[PDB]
């Protein structure tokens, strides 16, 4: 189904414009589509919301008493 | 030895295993007692999550 | 597949080629019919690489056997028709 | 409709050593005392569009160019059309 | 016309045959197609009875 | 119950009378009308039973046996036309007479309302197959199979005659009707012992138990390919009919003498399936196959539970429509080859591909590939004895597996590889060997449609 | 090989497990074994892997390797991500395979890897095929591999597990990435190894056709189910930086 | 992490069992204890039918997001915001058991520190 | 040096690392000699035996049917009650019977002490 | 349908939501549905108008088999032969019986669970229980029977759990 | 769940051809069915000499 | 393989074999060409420094441990050819090999096509059948009595002779015969 090509003994074989297109636009489309997800949806790598620090929580709003009440 | 070293290292693993520093998932009503088995015929003891 | 059907013609083409390209050899002394051991004066292990030569180049391997007694490139080539089935 | 075409094989004057890693592996030897045998049978794996190698990040972004080009007109685009 | 005749021949048919074996003799027998009773959320009404379903309790809506 | 018992006595005069060139003809036809009559005893009721008259009746465990019996006639009767070509015109008619008396024998004994008349002919039965073996028989050794295949038999036989009618001096009737509705428990004593064993060991030799099983091998290597293919088919199952239809008033104590053989049978399908894997002849390893299937169905039998009973039912018909094919199988291979022997013919795929799929279809079945009959038994029986126990998993699973792994490697030994070059004598096969693995496969893959057919009265 | 033991047959038995995880989820014991069988089968493969010559032997391996993290997967309480888990390696696995049976074909039944050399020129489509599939195999971000094993590396660190699972999950992602790179690396970008006689051709479009569907596949369609399906479990909305 | 390190290297009585979690009762902190609020009844939570395991304080913001995703189908990027309302619930309920378990962390540390110091009253 | 192949049963010694091959003496040669000089009439004859037109049959080869026979038919004539056969005999077929014997003996009666004191849940067990 | 009665074979009332197009996009299932039965419903449906008339154009009734009721075996007599027959075949019918009524109810626990859908657990307990019930029922009755089977043994059975429960009752009360 | 047609029953155990259709049915279905059109696709030229090539098509389906 | 095998090995033999194996596993364990080639040279030069050696004892024990070296670094998985005994395509086409006499047991229907083709195999049997006889007693005069010393067949001497065990060899089925 496809074009006559001709085996070429120790030479680079023949290429056909066709099959270098369809690459070059196959490898193009996917690192178009994997930049246009980073720029629209930065979060799914990143993560969108930052992760707190127990040692910042001050002391009220855990409810600890200083060491002599309870 | 590959498996010997494979088994025992899993036995360590599970005497070792590895988490979060939170607690327990909670659940709002009864700990889903009606949802979870059901019999609603009891009355189970009411427990009350904590805000924080 | 789609291999050409290879004839006796390209398969010493093949051969000579191979034989040229060994620098230990003068390519306008080589001849179809010349002696390995003696009209070129070729040592037995000079004649397991051009064994290992023909085999890298056909992409099949000659057993040992019948690789250690093909002494002419005639034979070789006589020897590679038989194994593929040449026709003409 | 098969191949038969009667492909023609090259010169063997054409395989030479030169400009090759063959010829680093040929200096190595002399430096011993030893010369390559069958250095000119494999000269054609270099001397072609062989010779032209590529690198495995270069591999990777086979299409980054095309691919980043794109991605900007398209940003631009929705830019200039969301700003109205 | 090959993928016209096809069509017809190949799934047309099939289509046919299924769906009245289905519709005329599976369903005729109880519990042979069970359904999964599909998801009731606030705000919805139904059909079969027109009552619309009340709305949720009002939670603080920041952020 | 006449109306099948007749056509097969007047099969005997038609063949006598027929001429001498229309005999396989004749038999032939009126031996598949004869089952097509036969076919109408599948009507079956969920109640007692089809109490034709005082002498005879019908279940549904004897339905499909003897519907399976009337059917394997005409297969016999395709299998032996070939070998019996330079044979002579008065010999040929006593073998068809004998294959005669042998479908009636096996007819008159799945009914039987009575003990001492089934007792009668179940040993009716081996007269004939002992003159088929010892006579239409190529090796030398044909004999001593025979007396083997004789006396092992009697050996468990001679017992249960006497413990039989020791049951009627007791009991006062031997009718299954009345024992059924008269039925009162067994004490655990030594004499109710010794007659539990009596009534035993006559039906398990002939299954044949672990133990007992040395007869079988002989018998179906040295035997023609009818008497292989009776052998394997009907006369296997005898003794689990008997077994089942017995078991009635050995109760309670098949609870305590169960263990023995319980033991015997689960450990003697493992040493039966690892014996196929090691053999050089075709025969013999069907054989052995057919020892490990009906080791299963022997624990099957001793479970005693209604899913046990319909497993055991279902997995006899599976067999012995499965071990007939093979054994057709390879008599076929042994026509042209004449050495019986598996490594010696290989390749046959390449030259017979029709065969090579009647082959492929025959292992597979015998490999209890899911939704057949034969998968359906044993999944019942290993459910049975799961119930009973749950460690006889381990066994069942070790079976199974080693009965894919014979039934691939006898498929792989003589279809697949390279053929035998000094073999120049492969001719195609007929229409007669293909038509003949046809109508051996084709039931078992229209039976899987309707399963309950083949399930018994317990179903 | 692309058909059955890589993409569809050999996911069964995976798919039995989530089948029953109504079963699954209320037992403790069998999770763990589950979870054990899962690391220790990816570990094994990939490490196997990581060191053939034949080219099929180490997508098997691969494939192996992938069976074993869902595996892991679903002794970690998520069957629904290991059935997403699936339905994406089906697509970037069995084009991988197709791929390496258009290069099989062009290089007169040879499978060593020792035996190929250059190819990024010499055959640019199913050069472009296969760094797309190892790229979504080994996870890149917005592929459709990344929306599955990214989610399962999340889950095995965010979960109550064993710790030496974890750690060979962790080496089998390592061993993933290294087995592609070897692929990539000794069949792609050295000097031809090929015998002289050049066969080389992909003009057809029969093939050409498949590996692009599956190419369009392996990358839109991760995005798009995921977009897609109802949510069905908790995310782990909140996490560590590294 | 860097509490396994400290659990499987230190002190094992210095932080909790993730197992037995809480140890201590709620209001030992401070007397207030506020209730947790729900916003999802019983028959509308059934009816949407999420999960058993979904089944938690979120499950408002999920009902929404199922809303949203049978009614806008086809476009299937509509409603995001509420996918974001529903991670945001899911952070907070996180966020929220992280406290809780920094709190009897400290709770611990706390009653630790006070036996020792009776110990060594004691001894003096 | 280097470190040393050590033979076994499921992994014989190579053909170029057997101490014997490099002790050449004439004994060897006339020994090897006379095995290749059997063989090639073995060879000459089921050559001449295949290559007949004539032929149109299997051949024979009596090395399979001593095979077979020595494998199935000449086992019990030169059997001999030796206390290693007796032995074995008993061994591999009376000690697996008792063993699952005794295995599932214990099982059933475990499981016959639990449902007479009734603490087996039996609950939806209908089919046996 | 009126081919089986709903009160054997319960079921909801089946609500089901309305159609709340929160966008201008037309969804495909709603077109792809309109064809389908453009395509497949009707010519469906017209072949049944044809069969259901050529059916009604020859109409004939078939009837459900009645039984009389039999003394059982707790009524016969040790060696009577006759009415144990009748007994054992009564007693085997209503074994035939409670089977199927443990079939419908298997059916109804089968419907049910995948009816409720995630809310399976909660929803039908009422299914369960009423298995529950009816096969403690069964296995009572017909449990360890074993093969042979026959109402001489259920009845020997049902003697034995009886005299169990005499027993255990005179001793609770006494005790 | 369609469960269309009756096989045997077995005591109060019933056995039938019933297809699940849930989610892993109908969303596993299509990507199945989309590999194999690609291998078929690809088997067209790969198989374009092997003499049984309708046996292989017969055997994938 | 059609060469006939002799009774022993001699030691340029196995010499030349170890040479054989060493360098191909050394091109095994060398990817590359020209680190092969630097490689095999290296071991070319290492081979024959003892080439001019005379003592018989000492060249026994060389060869030897070159062949334990070799043991000890044989690249566990080495290269094999595709159709080798070891490659993958060994016996790919050997269930398309089909005998020769099965043609003499097809249908007339089927002869009725291929008619030329039926003709020349009808040629072919006669001249095996006149050939055949005059074959066996060429056979029986020219082997050496007590039975052959090696399985080495003598050529045709006569004119219209033909070497003797000829048809097997001539038909083989092919090497792709599909
Ligand atoms: C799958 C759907 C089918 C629907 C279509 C209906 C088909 C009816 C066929 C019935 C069986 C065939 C008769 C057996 C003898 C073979 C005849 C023959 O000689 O071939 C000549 C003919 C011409 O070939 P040729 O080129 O001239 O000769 C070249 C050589 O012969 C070289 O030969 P070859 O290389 O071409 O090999 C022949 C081929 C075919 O030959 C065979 O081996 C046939 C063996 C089939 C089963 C093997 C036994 C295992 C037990 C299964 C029992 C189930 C039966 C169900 C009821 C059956 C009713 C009779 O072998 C195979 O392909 C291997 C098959 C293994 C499949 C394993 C899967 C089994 C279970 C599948 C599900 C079944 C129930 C589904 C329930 C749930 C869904 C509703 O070839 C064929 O006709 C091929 C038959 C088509 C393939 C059938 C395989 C699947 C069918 C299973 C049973 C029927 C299922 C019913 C509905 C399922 C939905
Ligand atoms: C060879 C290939 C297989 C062929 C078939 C083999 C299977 C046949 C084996 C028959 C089963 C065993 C026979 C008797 C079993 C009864 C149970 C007994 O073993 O248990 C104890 C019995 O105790 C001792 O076993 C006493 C008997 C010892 C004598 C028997 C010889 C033992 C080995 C001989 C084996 C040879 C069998 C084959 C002979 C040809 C219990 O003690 P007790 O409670 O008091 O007796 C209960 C029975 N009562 C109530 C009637 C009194
Ligand atoms: C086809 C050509 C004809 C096309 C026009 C007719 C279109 C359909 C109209 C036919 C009428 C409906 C019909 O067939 O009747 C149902 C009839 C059975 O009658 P029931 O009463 O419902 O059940 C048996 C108990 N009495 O069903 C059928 O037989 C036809 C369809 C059944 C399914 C198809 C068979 C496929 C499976 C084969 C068996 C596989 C092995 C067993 C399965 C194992 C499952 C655990
Ligand atoms: C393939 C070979 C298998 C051989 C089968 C042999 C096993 C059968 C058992 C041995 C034969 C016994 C036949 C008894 C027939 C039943 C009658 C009966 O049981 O009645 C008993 C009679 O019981 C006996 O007499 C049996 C005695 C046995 C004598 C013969 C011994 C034969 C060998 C015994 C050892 C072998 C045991 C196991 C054999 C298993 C086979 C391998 C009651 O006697 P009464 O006097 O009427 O009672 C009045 C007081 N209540
Ligand atoms: C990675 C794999 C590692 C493998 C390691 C292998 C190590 C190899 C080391 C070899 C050591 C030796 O030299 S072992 C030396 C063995 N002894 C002799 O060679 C003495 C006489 N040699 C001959 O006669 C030959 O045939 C010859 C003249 C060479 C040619 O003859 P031709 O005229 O007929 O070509």
């Amino acid at each position: 189904g496809g074009v006559h090509i001709e085996p070429r003994y120790r030479q680079f074989p023949q290429l056909t414009r066709s099959q270098l297109i369809q690459a070059e636009f196959f490898s193009a489309t996917m690192w178009f589509w994997i930049l246009w997800r980073f720029w629209h949806d930065s979060d799914a790598v990143l993560g969108h919301f930052p992760y707190p620090d127990p040692s910042q929580w001050t002391d009220e709003e855990l409810g600890i008493l200083p060491d002599d009440e309870d | 030895g590959f498996v010997a070293f494979m088994l025992f290292m899993f036995w360590v693993g599970e005497i070792y295993p590895s988490y979060q520093p939170v607690g327990p998932k909670q659940y709002p009503y009864n700990d889903l007692y009606l949802e979870r088995g059901g019999d609603p015929t009891k009355e189970p003891e009411p427990v009350v999550h904590y805000e924080i | 597949s789609d291999a050409p059907p290879l004839t006796l013609e390209a398969i010493k083409d093949r051969v000579l080629y191979v034989l040229k390209l060994y620098d230990k050899i003068d390519p306008e002394k080589l001849s179809v019919n010349s002696h390995f051991m003696k009209d070129l004066g070729l040592d037995s292990l000079d004649q397991v690489e051009i064994i290992m030569a023909m085999e890298d180049e056909f992409g099949f391997e000659i057993p040992d056997i019948d690789a250690e007694k093909l002494m002419c490139p005639q034979e070789i080539v006589d020897y590679i028709a038989d194994k593929k089935d040449v026709y003409e | 409709e098969h191949g038969h075409s009667k492909m023609e094989l090259p010169d063997y004057k054409q395989w030479k050593i030169e400009g090759t890693p063959l010829e680093t592996v040929q200096e190595k030897l002399a430096a011993r005392g030893l010369r390559d045998p069958w250095g000119r049978n494999e000269a054609w794996r270099y001397s072609g569009g062989f010779a032209n190698n590529v690198s495995f990040v270069g591999a990777l972004l086979k299409g980054f160019k095309w691919g980043f080009a794109a991605f900007v007109v398209a940003v631009g685009a929705e830019y200039y059309l969301e700003s109205q | 016309y090959r993928h016209s005749i096809f069509a017809v021949t190949h799934v047309l048919i099939p289509v046919w045959i299924i769906h009245y074996y289905l519709k005329y003799h599976v369903t005729a027998k109880p519990y042979t197609v069970v359904e999964r009773k599909p998801r009731i959320f606030p705000g919805d009404t139904i059909l079969e009875t027109g009552e619309v379903i009340p709305l949720m309790k009002e939670f603080p809506d920041q952020h | 119950m006449l109306k099948i018992i007749i056509p097969t006595t007047m099969l005997l005069p038609m063949t006598w009378m027929s001429k001498h060139n229309m005999i396989w003809i004749n038999a032939t036809v009126h031996s598949l009308l004869i089952s097509l009559i036969s076919l109408s005893l599948l009507n079956q009721l969920g109640e007692n039973s089809l109490n034709f008259s005082l002498t005879f009746f019908s279940d549904s465990l004897s339905a499909p046996l003897l519907v399976l019996t009337t059917w394997l006639l005409p297969l016999m009767l395709m299998a032996s036309q070939s070998h019996l070509s330079k044979e002579t015109t008065t010999r040929k008619k006593l073998y068809i007479t004998m294959l005669i008396l042998l479908q009636l024998f096996l007819i008159m004994t799945f009914t039987a309302t009575e003990l001492i008349l089934f007792y009668i002919l179940f040993e009716a039965t081996l007269v004939p197959t002992l003159i088929i073996i010892t006579r239409w028989g190529n090796q030398t050794e044909r004999l001593n199979a025979g007396l083997y295949f004789l006396f092992y038999t009697l050996a468990g036989s001679l017992p249960l005659l006497v413990a039989l009618v020791y049951i009627q001096n007791t009991t006062g009737s031997l009718n299954f009707l009345i024992i059924h509705y008269w039925s009162h428990p067994l004490s655990n004593s030594w004499s109710n012992i010794f007659m539990w064993l009596a009534c035993i060991m006559a039906f398990m030799v002939k299954m044949p138990l672990y133990g007992l099983h040395l007869w079988l091998p002989k018998a179906h290597v040295e035997a023609p390919i009818a008497g292989s293919m009776v052998l394997a088919a009907v006369l296997l199952k005898l003794g689990g009919y008997g077994m089942m239809r017995i078991t009635t008033i050995l109760n309670p104590l098949t609870n305590y003498m169960a263990y023995p053989f319980l033991m015997l049978s689960m450990w003697g399908m493992i040493m039966t399936s690892s014996i196929c894997l090691r053999q050089t002849d075709l025969k013999s390893l069907i054989a052995y196959s057919s020892v490990s299937h009906m080791a299963l169905v022997i624990v099957a039998i001793m479970i005693q539970t209604p899913w046990s009973f319909m497993g055991a039912t279902a997995l006899m018909i599976a067999h012995g429509l499965t071990s007939s094919m093979l054994f057709c199988l390879a008599n076929t291979n042994y026509e042209r080859v004449h050495s019986r022997t598996m490594i010696l013919a290989r390749g046959l795929q390449t030259l017979l591909p029709l065969m090579a799929t009647w082959w492929l279809v025959a292992s597979l079945t015998n490999l209890a590939l899911p939704p057949s009959i034969n998968l359906i038994g044993e999944l019942f029986i290993i459910t049975a004895s799961f119930s009973w126990s749950n460690i006889t998993i381990i066994l069942m699973g070790m079976n199974m597996m080693i009965t894919a792994l014979y039934s691939l490697y006898m498929l792989i030994t003589t279809q697949r590889g390279k053929y035998t070059h000094h073999i120049n004598n492969i001719k195609p096969s007929f229409t007669r060997e293909n038509a003949l693995m046809a109508l051996h496969i084709l039931p078992l893959l229209l039976l899987t449609l309707n399963p309950k057919m083949i399930l018994g009265p317990l179903y | 090989s692309a058909l059955l033991h890589s993409s569809t047959m050999v996911v069964a038995g995976v798919f039995l497990l989530i089948r029953f995880y109504p079963l699954m989820e209320t037992n403790k014991l069998v999770q763990t074994m589950t979870l054990c069988l899962g690391a220790i089968t990816t570990l094994f493969t990939a490490l196997c892997a990581i060191t053939q010559n034949d080219i099929k032997k180490i997508v098997a391996f691969s494939t192996s390797s992938q069976l074993g993290l869902m595996m892991v997967t679903i002794g970690i309480n998520q069957p629904h991500l290991a059935f997403l888990h699936i339905c994406m390696h089906a697509f970037f696995k069995a084009m991988l395979f197709m791929c390496s049976g258009s290069i099989i074909h062009s290089l007169n039944d040879e499978q060593d890897i020792r035996k190929m050399g250059g190819l990024y020129k010499a055959m640019p489509f199913t050069t472009t095929a296969l760094i797309i599939g190892s790229l979504a195999l080994t996870g890149m971000p917005y592929l459709t591999g990344f929306y599955s094993k990214d989610l399962i590396i999340e889950a095995v660190n965010m979960s109550y597990t064993n710790a030496w699972a974890l750690l060979m999950t962790l080496i089998a992602t390592s061993l993933t990435a290294a087995y592609s790179t070897r692929i990539i690396f000794f069949a792609f970008l050295g000097k031809p190894r090929f015998p002289p006689l050049v066969l080389i051709n992909e003009n057809n479009p029969l093939l050409i056709n498949s590996i692009k569907r599956l190419l369009i596949g392996s990358i839109f369609a991760g995005f798009i189910i995921s977009n897609n399906i109802p949510p069905m479990t908790v995310p782990n909305t909140t996490m560590p930086l590294y | 992490g860097a509490h396994l390190a400290r659990r499987y290297l230190g002190d094992a009585s210095k932080e909790p069992d993730p197992l037995r979690m809480p140890t201590f009762p709620p209001d030992y902190g401070f007397p207030e204890r506020k209730e947790r609020e729900m916003v999802a009844t019983q028959q509308e939570m059934n009816d949407a039918q999420l999960m058993l395991q979904q089944r938690d304080y979120c499950a408002h913001y999920l009902i929404q997001l199922l809303k949203c995703k049978r009614d806008s189908f086809p476009n299937f990027l509509a409603c995001k915001h509420e996918q974001h309302d529903w991670d945001y619930c899911e952070h907070l309920d996180y966020v929220k058991r992280m406290k809780e378990f920094e709190r009897e962390r400290r709770l611990l540390q706390r009653k630790k520190r006070r036996e020792q110091r009776e110990a060594e009253m004691a001894r003096g | 040096s280097f470190p040393k192949y050590k033979p076994s049963r499921l992994a014989t010694l190579p053909a170029t690392l057997d101490p014997a091959e490099y002790d050449i003496s004439p004994e060897t040669r006339k020994a090897q000699a006379e095995r290749l000089a059997i063989r090639s009439r073995l060879k000459r004859e089921y050559l001449l035996q295949y290559n007949d037109p004539n032929r149109l049959g299997v051949i024979e080869d009596p090395a399979l049917i001593r095979w077979t026979y020595a494998r199935s038919a000449n086992i019990y004539p030169n059997f001999r009650p030796t206390p290693k056969t007796s032995l074995l005999g008993a061994l591999f077929g009376i000690g697996p019977l008792f063993f699952w014997y005794y295995v599932f003996k214990t099982d059933r009666d475990k499981k016959e002490k639990l449902i007479q004191e009734g603490k087996l849940d039996q609950t939806f067990n209908i089919s046996y | 349908p009126d081919s089986w009665d709903k009160d054997v074979y319960p079921e909801p009332p089946r609500r089901t939501p309305a159609p709340a197009p929160q966008t201008s996009l037309p969804n495909p299932v709603t077109y792809l549905t309109k064809i389908f039965d453009l395509l497949v419903d009707r010519p469906v449906t017209l072949a049944r108008e044809f069969i259901e008339q050529q059916h009604a154009k020859n109409r004939y009734y078939y009837y459900h088999r009645e039984f009389r009721r039999v003394p059982d075996i707790t009524e016969c007599e040790e060696k009577d032969i006759l009415c144990m027959f009748e007994a054992e075949m009564q007693w085997r019918r209503d074994y035939k019986v409670d089977q199927e009524i443990v079939n419908i109810i298997q059916e109804r626990l089968k419907a049910c669970q995948q009816r409720e859908g995630e809310s399976y657990r909660q929803n039908c307990a009422k299914e369960l229980e009423q298995f529950t019930q009816v096969s403690k029922a069964f296995q009572d009755r017909y449990s360890d029977l074993g093969a042979h089977y026959s109402a001489r043994k259920c009845l020997a059975k049902q003697k034995q759990r009886m005299l169990a429960e005499r027993k255990a009752a005179k001793e609770a009360a006494a005790a | 769940i369609i469960s269309n047609w009756h096989w045997m029953t077995l005591q109060t155990v019933e056995l039938s051809l019933s297809f699940k259709m849930d989610y892993f049915s109908v969303m596993f279905i299509p990507v199945a069915l989309f590999v194999t059109w690609s291998i078929m696709e690809f088997s067209m030229w790969y198989m374009h000499s092997d003499p049984f090539i309708n046996r292989f098509f017969k055997y994938l389906l | 393989a059609f060469s006939a095998p002799a009774a022993y090995l001699t030691h340029q033999q196995k010499v030349l074999r170890l040479y054989k194996r060493a360098l191909r596993h050394l091109e095994s364990w060398c990817v590359h060409r020209d680190k092969y080639r630097y490689f095999a040279c290296l071991m070319r030069a290492r081979f024959d420094e003892h080439k001019n050696e005379k003592d018989m004892v000492k060249a026994t024990q060389l060869l030897r441990q070159a062949e334990e070296e070799f043991w000890y670094g044989q690249h566990p998985q080495p290269y094999i050819f595709p159709e080798s005994p070891g490659g993958t395509s060994y016996e790919r086409y050997e269930c398309y090999k089909v005998p020769e006499w099965c043609l003499d047991d097809w249908h007339p229907s089927e002869k009725a096509m291929y008619p030329d083709y039926f003709a020349k195999r009808e040629q072919w049997k006669r001249l095996r059948r006149e050939s055949w006889e005059r074959e066996v007693k060429q056979l029986q005069e020219e082997t050496p009595p007590g039975g052959p010393r090696t399985e080495a067949l003598p050529p045709a001497r006569k004119e219209g002779d033909l070497p003797p065990l000829w048809w097997h060899i001539v038909t083989r089925p092919r090497e792709r015969p599909m």
